[PDB]
RNA sequence: AGGACCGAACCGACUAAUGUUGAAAAAUUAGCGGAUGACUUGUGGCUGGGGGUGAAAGGCCAAUCAAACCGGGAGAUAGCU
RNA sequence: GCUCGCCGGAAGACCAAGGGUUCCUGUCCAACGUUAAUCGGGGCAGGGUGAGUCGACCCCUAAGGCGAGGCCGAAAGGCGUAGUCGAUGGGAAACAGGUUAAUAUUCCUGUACUUGGUGUUACUGCGAAGGGGGGACGGAGAAGGCUAUGUUGGCCGGGCGACGGUUGUCCCGGUUUAAGCGUGUAGGCUGGUUUUCCAGGCAAAUCCGGAAAAUCAAGGCUGAGGCGUGAUGACGAGGCACUACGGUGCUGAAGCAACAAAUGCCCUGCUUCCAGGAAAAGCCUCUAAGCAUCAGGUAACAUCAAAUCGUACCCCAAACCGACACAGGUGGUCAGGUAGAGAAUACCAAGGCGCUUGAGAGAACUCGGGUGAAGGAACUAGGCAAAAUGGUGCCGUAACUUCGGGAGAAGGCACGCUGAUAUGUAGGUGAGGUCCCUCGCGGAUGGAGCUGAAAUCAGUCGAAGAUACCAGCUGGCUGCAACUGUUUAUUAAAAACACAGCACUGUGCAAACACGAAAGUGGACGUAUACGGUGUGACGCCUGCCCGGUGCCGGAAGGUUAAUU
RNA sequence: AAUUCCUUGUCGGGUAAGUUCCGACCUGCACGAAUGGCGUAAUGAUGGCCAGGCUGUCUCCACCCGAGACUCAGUGAAAUU
RNA sequence: UGAGCCUGUUUGAUGUUCUAACGUUGACCCGUAAUCCGGGUUGCGGACAGUGUCUGGUGGGUAGUUUGACUGGGGCGGUCU
């Protein structure tokens, strides 16, 4: 659910919390832990590449399965979790084999339910199926571009894609940025749409709360010197010029794609 | 009030010792013009 | 519960006096702000000069910065004293 | 040698980093020491550092470095696989007493402990570069059991007081004992055993994982403390005889209880929250190639080994960083008494010091302080500076408001000592005795002894009873930024920067973008509820007209236009 | 008005007397709506103004307690010419 | 379907199909005790993408430089044959 804090201090005034009381309280499947350090936006050559990151709090990373490539033998939700890593929750399941694997949760998935992947699975939420055998006007999620590679596609918190026709050896599929594009039917997708749908509520309330997720200070150009940035300089506060990137480029319309292997899988850009 | 000096023989050693010279083509450099001028001391290696 | 409240250790530097061939090439005395957090501290590591880092003051890079130190071109040029 | 003064959460005690003979003894006063010097961290000579258990070396890894082949670059060189290094982290084992001028968990005395090799006996399925377990991990809060430690009694030894009293309800001192071995408590967690089957753990598995039956309900792991032994020992005021004044040899009393009590231990525990909290080896288990008379493994004895390097001294300072015997800087551990909420503050204990020029006198003026008649900001750019308020408990408290606040708003009243309630009250702790018991570090009842607030009534002293140190001044009207934060080391701390919130725009993943002649890397082990750039700056009511100029987005009919032919 | 030159504009309140402060008027030299407009409880070592208590800031200075300055013995500089 | 040439000859333009150069930061096997590298098999693209020489456009991101004299001080104004 959704709830506000009371103003006991002035840091509480403007937060909003999303709570759900059907996580686990406890520590998560150890055999399906990495360790992860951080960076700070260096590389290899150890300068700064991207700007405005580092500090945060301690976190292990959950190996996650996308391919979805075991069929035959269904499986049993045993409880969701909480992931640090992204902003949507993932399940345990136990196959009836005897093995444990990491997914991704849908909407309206909870512990005790059945699911199953292969050509020749039911449809019904929380299955994987080839496009080839979905009907058209189906939502999906987790879906591949390649056959056998992994989902790339609608991963995030309340997303989904709709197939919107076919032909031959290729479907048809709607994003969410509003843009048509082609992909082969033998790609992989699940049924449904990921979970979270509330993700987008919540309210910050304070700059210690960003600094907990790893953000920096944003320092604008027009508070610079000439010699920092296009924008500095002037007695008081001056601008008289066409706005910029630190680099020179022109921000606010001017566009940045260049690719002519991939313009043939584009049937209308987004609107 | 603090000051510019803060001893470390780890440091001094990793920075400007003997070995660390001869891992790199111009700290060989520095070694053969020290020893054309003829120098008692050649590091820092004590 | 809290980037909550009064206040020592710890981290700072708003006011006055002394000092200015100083006890000190930035301090002392009496008052002052924070003090469970965007907090503070020990050891090691990475970023190199038209380059680095900067909650942005032309700030900092070994008492030196509107372009560090050292050795070379070099006995640069000086219608000037 | 006697008196006086200062510190005592340090100006006491022990270390890491750093320094390297500054340590003890004999001798000397040229130079050094802001003065003299018989003195010194000064000159000269000799002496001093003793380890199977303390560190280092050693086995294992983190950030990161190097890197056979490899990829890339005019040369020089760059990035990386298999591997190899790298602590601030993980991995076996010792306590008490005595001793020197200088060392002590190392030397002596007494009692212990751990890891390897060889040999003899008894039984037996052993074997990894592989699978599984464990090592193994966050913030805040709370209260129960203990110890370190202190106070008062009892016991032992000594005293009868320089000036009134002191044979007593009087004064002084002591009352200490470890590691190891045995018992397994306060408490924490977890159902136990047996049989069958299986698409999982790159091959196998008696191990881990999943499924099905029957039986028993109590089995297992963890754990401070207390108690016994160590100990017929050691220590201990005092006394017995010699003194080069440093000691020698012997003897040696008592050596108990109650109360109070930690920021230390049970605790890597329990409860709760979101920002969701390292790796590998040592250790325990399972098998493959292979050996099966052997090799190996398990247990009890005898025996050998545990090498090499550090060990003196200073360490909030005269020995380290500041050119100085410099009012500055520097990480960890120890924590007594009275008053007190307290690691604040005042006086003391153990311990350590009086800071390396002195002696007189008591002018103007400078520095740091105390008191002041009448007036009370008239001073000054400005209440700058100085003066003033200051504790616990209880009455009582406005406009405005985002309903939390404003608020400790403002303004008042009590406060010492003695006696009674009560020859010590309410509460806390808790022995002897009596019962039960699956017999023990047990259960029920009982109240001796110790400790001990707060309140009411009645008397009494001073000018003053929160008497010393310590310890908020309060109110009214207005500009700016919503708030906590950050900034010009060394003349500017702010209305400047950041901030949670809002909007425009780019980006379909070999993503936009950035560091790189390139290989590659970050963005991200992320996927439009995600990521980059730009402007505004909580919240409430709002954000009107202009596309002529300069940018950006779309169109392609016409006009002009490069190399090439 | 952090914006208004003429300017101490004109009217009202506070004072015996107010170029600063508070409330209004409109003649905006030269305000104005995300290089945002108008409000706003709480917070500020932020700028301006008014009161109570307090006082050596002041009329107007007087006395006392310590460290120097003065004399005696020892050691023994500096800028400048 | 545009030029020669008589349905025959060779070069152009637009388009649909193909596989063998070329790409693969898709899946499996080996060197091997390996998320680099190389080879093998197989899907998806495909004469597109990308690179070398030449050539038109944009380019304060970066670099080297210029911005006159007389004058009752310099600047503004005026002048320079």
């Amino acid at each position: 659910a959704v709830v506000k804090c009371k103003p006991t201090s002035p840091g509480r005034r403007h937060v909003v919390k999303v709570v759900n009381p059907e996580l686990h309280k406890g520590k998560p499947f150890a055999p399906l832990l990495e360790k992860n350090s951080k960076s700070g936006g260096r590389n290899n050559n150890g300068r700064i590449t991207t700007r405005h990151i580092g500090g945060g709090h301690k976190q292990a990373y959950r190996i996650v399965d996308f391919k979805r490539n075991k069929d035959g033998i269904p499986a049993v939700v045993e409880r969701l979790e909480y992931d640090p890593n992204r902003s949507a929750n993932i399940a345990l399941v136990l196959y009836k084999d005897g093995e444990r694997r990491y997914i991704l949760a849908p909407k309206g998935l909870k512990a005790g339910d059945q699911i199953q992947s292969g050509v020749d699975a039911a449809i019904k939420p929380g299955n994987t199926l080839p496009m080839r055998n979905i009907p058209v006007g189906s939502t999906v999620h987790n879906v591949e571009m390649k056959p056998g590679k992994g989902g790339q596609l609608a991963r995030s918190a309340g997303t989904y894609v709709q197939i919107v026709a076919r032909d031959g050896a290729y479907v048809t599929l709607r994003l969410r940025s509003g843009e048509m594009r082609k992909v082969e039917a033998d790609c992989r997708a699940t049924l449904g749409e990921v979970g979270n749908a509330e993700h987008m509520l919540r309210v910050l309330g304070k700059a210690g709360a960003a600094r907990w997720r790893g953000v920096r200070p944003t320092v604008r150009g027009t508070a610079m010197n000439p010699v920092d940035h296009p924008h500095g300089g002037g007695e008081g506060r001056n601008f008289g010029k066409h706005p910029v990137t630190p680099w020179g480029v022109q921000t606010k319309g001017k566009k940045t794609r260049s690719n002519k292997r991939t313009d043939k899988f584009i049937v209308r850009r987004r609107s | 009030m603090k000051r510019t000096f803060q001893p470390s023989v780890l440091k001094r050693n990793r920075s400007h010792g003997f070995r660390a010279r001869m891992a790199t083509k111009n700290g060989r450099q520095v070694l053969a013009r020290r020893r054309a001028k003829g120098r008692a001391r050649l590091t820092v290696s004590k």
